[PDB]
RNA sequence: GCGGAGUGAUCUACCCAUGGCCAGGGUGAAGCGCGGGUAAGACCGCGUGGAGGCCCGAACCCACUUAGGUUGAAGACUGAG
RNA sequence: CAGCUUGUUGGUGGGGUGACGGCCUACCAAGGCGACGACGGGUAGCCGGCCUGAGAGGGUGUCCGGCCACACUGGGACUGA
RNA sequence: GCUCGUAGGUGGUUUGUCGCGUUGUUCGUGAAAUCUCACGGCUUAACUGUGAGCGUGCGGGCGAUACGGGCAGACUAGAGUACUGCAGGGGAGACUGGAAUUCCUGGUGUAGCGGUGGAAUGCGCAGAUAUCAGGAGGAACACCGGUGGCGAAGGCGGGUCUCUGGGCAGUAACUGACGCUGAGGAGCGAAAGCGUGGGGAGCGAACAGGAUUAGAUACCCUGGUAGUCCACGCCGUAAACGGUGGGUACUAGGUGUGGGUUUCCUUCCUUGGGAUCCGUGCCGUAGCUAACGCAUUAAGUACCCCGCCUGGGGAGUACGGCC
RNA sequence: UCGAAGGUGGGAUCGGCGAUUGGGACGAAGUCGUAACAAGGUAGCCGUACCGGAAGGUGCGGCUGGAUC
């Protein structure tokens, strides 16, 4: 069940572009 | 630098745990009374009493010159 | 490129005696006129990338054999350096 | 106010041709040289250069504010900016 | 934390010191340190030792003893070996 | 992700020297106390005292040169050059070929076409689909084609020409350790994406409709924009994988396949058999492995250098910084 | 002249709080789905892009840590 482990990072990385998106301006760019 | 010359010195010692060989080097300041010296030149030196801020060693004898 | 009697050219102006061709100065000479023709080539054909990295691995070797004749002997250094052009 | 026929671009708006004018300071673009860097470049440092609906500022052209004028010096100006 | 250094690097003539010494000063040159970590930030008195460990190591520097620094905070001289 | 390369680390064989490392001995120091050994006394002990070690290190002198290091040399075995050959989708530029798809023009011709698990949206009856001819344009290059070849990796094939890189073999002509690796650094780096300008057939994120469904922001269908293509920059990431860093030496074989060289029936042609160099696969011994398996292309036996790990999440995220 | 303290100033740097806002972790027998594990019902993952309440979907390239002949 290796690719668990790779499932994990997915969906951390996912919210992660997700936030980005939700903030790729003055809610993130003038911090 | 107006009668002062520079030897970069050689010394090799053991590393205290992992054992190995280290080879360190020095920069230090030796006198010349004539300003006469290329850029190479093995020589040999002593220590002395201070002449300047950093001046601690006197050029004795210049060896293979710089060819 | 380079082909016998081109090479036999620089190989009498550099090479030291009458069939020296692997000493640190014809290795020099004759990469050099590699670079040279190759970085026409490359001023033609801009992004001929996989040339331009055999001319950087040319550009390498020839970097080793200057070092190596810099430590060797100094005169002959000098000699090849102002006969061939560096810096 | 409406119509017909004329008059006007010597004001003003724009345009056309041909001339003229813009004290004095300042900044320091491209380019061009020299040097460094590497193989060659990039690139960088110095000079040089003198760009720009560039800067400060007279003339000149405006007219932002303000005070005065308001049977004015003047049917639109003056003073100070 | 990647550029730090102008009395900084060196020399000369001086001054000054118990004494060499940019320790200080006039002049001259533009050098010195650094990726083997300069400069900076944080932490900390250091050591023979003490604790632990089979040792190497790891932690620590309390009694004793040695060295240093300080004496409300900060700056300076005097006498006197 | 890969390569090159800076500092550094590391380095083949041999001669002579120095003796820095290394190593031997002595001297001095390494205070006292502490720790260890032996005694002695506080009633024993804790504690103390005495003698002997410890004080690993450092400085001087006198020895040594096996190894490492410096120096002065030498050799060709590593490395590189030359010469003769060799294979290849290695790269770049220009021109160019045909199939097929789409569209347009016309000829024929009529009521369907398309599509699905089944449909519908949709296309057509204004002449579609189909079929014939011509033309425009873009993209990719069937068969060769492979398990193969080439490239550092990413990747690379329609053809021709031009320029160009690497690799392999053989001769031993040449240099004579010039090598390996490589912190940083630099370059290259699928696809997507970004900028500008072109191009745009087909496909096709988004989007829209249809369908399915409880819903269907999907899978399926119908269209379809970016993009996919080109030029030049930027990006610098991939399960960039062999999930296996580079170099070198050695350690049964068996069997394919790719590129050379060389000896025997040599003209019995057989283009068989053997040896060797370099690949590239499969299977397997020793060995290794938690097992799976690896196994001369090692994950074996060793050495050199680099990168990386130290339980899982938080997190490759925040903050800072660089781009 | 030098000079501590003090004053003025502009920066540097380390912290605290902060309306509001963002994710994380742990909790409970909550709500919406069912994305992955079997061909997990559209093979799954990687990078990237766009889209979507949400898991996710789709495009392009890649991998087998999937299949088929
Ligand atoms: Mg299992
Ligand atoms: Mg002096
Ligand atoms: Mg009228
Ligand atoms: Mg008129
Ligand atoms: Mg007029
Ligand atoms: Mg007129
Ligand atoms: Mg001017
Ligand atoms: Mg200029
Ligand atoms: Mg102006
Ligand atoms: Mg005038
Ligand atoms: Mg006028
Ligand atoms: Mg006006
Ligand atoms: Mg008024
Ligand atoms: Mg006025
Ligand atoms: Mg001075
Ligand atoms: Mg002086
Ligand atoms: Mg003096
Ligand atoms: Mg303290
Ligand atoms: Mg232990
Ligand atoms: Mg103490
Ligand atoms: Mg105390
Ligand atoms: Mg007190
Ligand atoms: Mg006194
Ligand atoms: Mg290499
Ligand atoms: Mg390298
Ligand atoms: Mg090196
Ligand atoms: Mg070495
Ligand atoms: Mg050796
Ligand atoms: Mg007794
Ligand atoms: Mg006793
Ligand atoms: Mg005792
Ligand atoms: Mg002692
Ligand atoms: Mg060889
Ligand atoms: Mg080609
Ligand atoms: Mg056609
Ligand atoms: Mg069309
Ligand atoms: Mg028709
Ligand atoms: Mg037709
Ligand atoms: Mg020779
Ligand atoms: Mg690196
Ligand atoms: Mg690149
Ligand atoms: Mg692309
Ligand atoms: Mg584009
Ligand atoms: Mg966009
Ligand atoms: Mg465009
Ligand atoms: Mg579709
Ligand atoms: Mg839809
Ligand atoms: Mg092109
Ligand atoms: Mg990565
Ligand atoms: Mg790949
Ligand atoms: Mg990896
Ligand atoms: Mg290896
Ligand atoms: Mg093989
Ligand atoms: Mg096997
Ligand atoms: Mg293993
Ligand atoms: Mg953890
Ligand atoms: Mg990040
Ligand atoms: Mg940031
Ligand atoms: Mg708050
Ligand atoms: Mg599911
Ligand atoms: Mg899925
Ligand atoms: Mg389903
Ligand atoms: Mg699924
Ligand atoms: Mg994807
Ligand atoms: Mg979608
Ligand atoms: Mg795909």
């Amino acid at each position: 069940g290796s690719v668990i482990k790779k499932r994990r990072k997915r969906m951390s990385k996912k919210k992660h572009r997700k936030l980005l998106r939700r903030t790729r301006v003055q809610r993130r760019k003038l911090g | 630098m107006q009668k002062t010359i520079v030897v970069e010195l050689e010394d090799r010692m053991r590393h205290p745990l992992y054992g190995k060989i280290i080879r360190t080097t020095k920069k230090v300041k030796a006198h010349d009374e004539d300003s006469v010296a290329g850029i190479g030149d093995r020589v040999s030196l002593m220590e002395t009493r201070p002449l300047s801020a950093t001046k601690r060693w006197r050029l004795v004898e210049i060896l293979e010159k710089a060819k | 490129a380079l082909t016998a009697e081109q090479k036999k050219e620089i190989l009498r102006s550099y090479g030291l005696h009458e069939t020296d061709t692997g000493s640190p100065e014809a290795q020099i000479a004759l990469l050099t006129k590699r670079i040279a023709d190759l970085t026409e080539h490359l001023k033609v054909h801009k992004h001929d990338h996989h040339s331009r990295r055999g001319l950087l691995l040319l550009v390498g070797r020839r970097r080793r054999l200057i070092k190596y004749i810099s430590q060797i002997d100094v005169e002959r250094y000098r000699s090849l350096i102002e006969r061939l052009g560096l810096r």
